[PDB]
């Protein structure tokens, strides 16, 4: 007999830092958070390839 | 509004004295991508499906 | 990730020595059925329009 495993895993922003980050050198009109979840949306596809 | 026994004294020009500011807040998404939005809000909320 | 002073040593053939299998996981409906997909996946929940 053969049965697989179960591996999930998540992560949340909250509400102060999706408005209130920039760059930390110009000025910017709030829009870095876009910036960041994309590499944290390909940090965890990396996850699953490591596991 | 004016108390009774007050005045204001205006100097050097009658004009705009000041300026009011609106700043960001958080809209909804539109491509998975956070959308902001300034001045005054309203959101809807139809939880009309509940129990 | 060999180490240093060590080496492994294949048999009959030089092939896929085994399998790695993916199994079913509860994607979304489509039309009321639920719907199954395998691999690794990836899903989003957007809250940005709650209290």
């Amino acid at each position: 007999t053969w049965s697989p495993l179960a591996f999930k895993e998540s992560r949340v922003w909250d509400e102060k830092e999706i408005l209130y980050l920039g760059r930390l050198a110009d000025e910017v009109q709030a829009g870095v958070i876009n910036e960041q979840i994309a590499e944290s949306l390909t940090w965890l596809m990396a996850r699953m390839r490591n596991r | 509004w004016i108390p009774v026994g007050e005045l204001i004294v205006l100097n050097q020009s009658t004009g705009p004295v000041g300026r009011f500011v609106y700043t960001a807040h958080v809209a909804g998404q539109r491509n998975g991508k956070v959308v902001y939005a300034t001045g005054p809000y309203l959101t809807v909320k139809d939880h009309l499906q509940d129990d």
